[PDB]
């Protein structure tokens, strides 16, 4: 059965048509800090 | 590092609306997170802003009254990942309780909306608001769904979000409901 | 007295219709078939399961492409599916979760859907500006939607908790005609193929055939101890058959106007929700409340085979028009395909 | 009562004159009509994988 | 230095269990902390995510109701130190007020469990989550101790953590139990 949290914590929603992509790079320092490790290290 | 920005992907739904809801008239707008990340120790407050007047003739600007938004049963901490309906419950104890359909219009109010939580990568606080003056106020409406099910994930479309559709709804004022019920029980 | 006449007379006038139908009994179905090869073993399998609906889903319906296909559920969304890339190609929103029953039109530019408001909505699926917004709103009933088929684009006909049946010209939002009749709830119906009749399963433990064109009853169909919740045609259009909640599917005949056949089995106590033949109309596809769906030789009377795939009720079925597919919907909020 | 029983009377009796068919032409033409279609209907045959659609393999 | 990371040695019990409490019915599940460093102003809320439909016609998808975990005592304000059992008590207030033994596991719910507190060397607050599904609420059951006494320090014993044993426990539903008290009391 789908559960909404996994027992690790984890979330299951994914946030579609997001129609104002921007905003991302309004607050750049959260996206930057919330990428995966490979993804600042690279930009680094 | 500013916690504010972190507003930016902090959305709330364009429009505030009324409708019944389990037998109870209620106020209810919509607020959402862009992000996958989290907004730790959240919570929702929301106060009316409307000027007023005492019986003793003090006159009080844009005078600050609290609306309840989940205070006592901490229902306004919010467990926030899709998009959450925030509902006041207009009882005895509201300031909508005297407002019908027909009045609301040509009532002079605001409400402000605030929510406050913490950014999830930095520990500091961020603050978003936003406001709901009386003609966004959509009397007799329901905010459309967004949320479906795929393999494994629950997805969320954000097309729909700020979206309401009318539905049947009293233009009685919430105490004018209540008088109805009391005479339904006393008979 | 005369109260007695009329009572009297009524009694009389069913034994004609009564030693008519024996008349005509000269053989059963089983015995005829009794010289057929049985079917064989039905072992099929999930191709698909379509996920998407948060709640029951109350009724589906396949297109006339048999790709297409639409389903309504109490998460208040009628979800117009691609069976083949399991790709939502619409989800339509409603104004109320109470919905009962959905349906595909013909031409694949409408679908309606209704419930306990008590209106028929007909969706547009083309609109002038690529969006999804009702077109109509067929109002005139007294009681819950529990059916609805396309004749095509400008007709529907419905059946209804209020005891009626009716004929509609969407164009006009009009009720053209009113089939009275029933003595109960009638909760599903089923369009001829030809569309020139239809039948409608009742909470009278009745079926009724109803001239489209006359407006009349022309055949009253006995035998269900309990209510009638599907009824299907058989492939040909002279015979149908129809599941109830005394746990029994029955096949009639239209021409010799009487019953050719029960389909039942101990261990089966529960209701059938939903009845549907296969392609060539040897198989039966009976939905039950216990999560199955039974497969029946409509010929030979026995069980071919069980679909269990679901955790909650099958509570609706389907068999696409190229034979190819059957469709199972689930209070389990899951649809699933079987080949 | 009167108003009713009028509406089942005048109902049965246009029941009551019908054409009616024997049962046994009537079973041995379904029976027919199955083993005529029999060729276009892939749930008796569990279908060849080349032939259906929604098993994506095909040739392979 | 993101605190969410501390939620690593955050566990939570595999399993919530219910069972009997000096005449209570309570749901239970365990909390703990791998480190000798603190969460500092802990405390645990958790919310019950099941759908709804209101009367007048609404469905709302992933409904959160807050369930009661020491709010109005303060006592969801934790110190954590060994291994804590979280008590939610199955009161006429509750969500689980009408739901038996029987009807539990034909019921479709969700209990999201948040720990929130300072990690104590970054100022910064941490939210640890977790979540137990219909079917891993054990009925009858209680957790396995973990505490043991040594020289000068009390001994936790992780292996146990997640461990629980069955007890005799009434199949009837918190009101029924209630429904039997009345008549009790009133002979
Ligand atoms: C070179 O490899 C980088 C290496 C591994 O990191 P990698 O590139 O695999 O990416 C990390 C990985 O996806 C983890 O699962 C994430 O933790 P969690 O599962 O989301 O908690 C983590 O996100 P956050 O949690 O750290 O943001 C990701 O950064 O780390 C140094
Ligand atoms: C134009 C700007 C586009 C990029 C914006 O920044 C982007 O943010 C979103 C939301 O967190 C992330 O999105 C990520 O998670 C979502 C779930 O919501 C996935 O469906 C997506 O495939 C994945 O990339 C991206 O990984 C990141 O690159
Ligand atoms: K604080
Ligand atoms: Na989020
Ligand atoms: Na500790």
């Amino acid at each position: 059965i789908q559960r909404y949290v996994r027992k690790d914590g984890k979330c299951n929603v994914h946030h579609g048509n997001v129609r104002e992509t921007y905003r991302y790079l309004t607050d750049i320092f959260t996206t930057l800090v919330d990428l995966k490790w490979r993804f600042n290290l690279l930009i680094f | 590092s500013q916690p504010k920005k972190r507003a930016e992907t902090l959305v709330f739904s364009t429009h505030a609306v009324i409708s019944m809801r389990d037998g109870k008239l209620c106020l209810m707008f919509r607020v959402g997170d862009l992000r996958n990340s989290h907004i730790v120790e959240a919570s929702i407050r929301a106060k009316l802003i409307k000027s007023k007047q005492t019986s003793e003739g003090e006159f009080i600007p844009l005078n600050q009254t609290d609306i309840n938004v989940g205070y006592y049963t901490g229902d306004d901490r919010l467990f926030l990942v899709s998009p959450l309906i925030i509902s006041h419950e207009i009882n005895q104890q509201s300031p909508f309780w005297e407002i019908s359909k027909a009045q609301l219009p040509k009532e002079e109010l605001e409400i402000v909306v605030i929510l406050e939580g913490m950014v999830e990568a930095t520990g500091m606080t961020c603050q978003a608001r936003s406001s709901y003056i009386t003609s966004e106020i959509l009397w007799g409406y329901r905010f459309t769904p967004v949320l479906t099910l795929e393999d494994g994930f629950y997805e969320v479309d954000y097309n729909s979000f700020h979206e309401t559709y009318e539905t049947s709804t009293p233009s009685l004022s919430a105490k004018e409901l209540a008088e109805l019920a009391n005479r339904a029980e006393s008979n | 007295s005369e109260l007695d006449q009329l009572r009297q007379e009524a009694e009389q006038l069913k034994n004609q219709i009564r030693d008519a139908r024996k008349a005509c009994a000269d053989a059963t179905l089983s015995q005829i078939t009794n010289n057929i090869d049985p079917v064989g073993r039905i072992q099929m399998r999930t191709r698909r399961t379509l996920r998407g609906h948060l709640a029951k889903i109350y009724a589906m319906h396949w297109g006339t492409d048999s790709r297409l296909l639409v389903s309504a559920s109490q998460d208040g969304k009628l979800i117009i599916w691609d069976s083949y890339t399991t790709n939502k190609v619409h989800a339509i929103p409603l104004r109320s979760s109470w919905v009962m029953t959905c349906a595909y039109a013909p031409s694949g530019n409408y679908v309606a859907c209704g419930g306990l408001d008590n209106i028929c909505s007909i969706y547009n699926l083309k609109t002038r500006e690529g969006n999804v917004r009702v077109s109509r709103e067929l109002a005139g009933h007294t009681g819950y939607l529990s059916c609805c088929r396309f004749l095509d684009d400008n007709q529907i006909v419905t059946s209804s908790g209020d005891t009626t049946c009716a004929l509609w010209d969407i164009e006009t939002g009009q009720q053209t005609t009113t089939f009275t009749g029933h003595t109960g709830d009638v909760m599903s119906l089923s369009l001829a193929p030809d569309t020139r009749l239809f039948v409608s399963g009742a909470c009278d433990a009745s079926a009724k055939l109803w001239d489209v064109r006359e407006g009349m009853c022309r055949q009253t169909f006995t035998g269900h101890e309990s209510d009638i919740n599907a009824i299907c045609f058989f492939p040909n259009g002279n015979a149908f058959a129809t599941g109830s909640d005394d746990a029994t599917c029955r096949l009639f005949d239209l021409r010799a106007d009487q019953e050719l056949m029960t389909y039942s089995h101990d261990n089966i106590i529960c209701g059938i929700t939903s009845v549907s033949f296969s392609k060539s109309g040897r198989l039966l596809l009976a939905g039950y409340d216990d999560f199955n769906c039974n497969v029946w030789d409509a010929l030979k009377a026995d069980r071919a085979g069980v679909l269990a795939g679901h955790d909650n009720r099958v509570s609706c079925l389907g068999v696409t028009d190229d034979g190819m597919a059957v469709a199972t919907g689930s209070w389990d909020s899951f649809l699933k395909i079987w080949n | 009562s009167i108003a009713q029983a009028r509406k089942l009377v005048e109902q049965l009796k246009m029941e009551a004159n019908i054409d009616r068919i024997k049962v046994s032409k009537a079973a041995a033409d379904l029976m027919a009509y199955c083993e005529a279609h029999a060729k276009e209907d892939p749930l008796l045959t569990p279908v060849p994988a080349s032939e259906n659609p929604f098993r994506e393999k095909k040739f392979f």
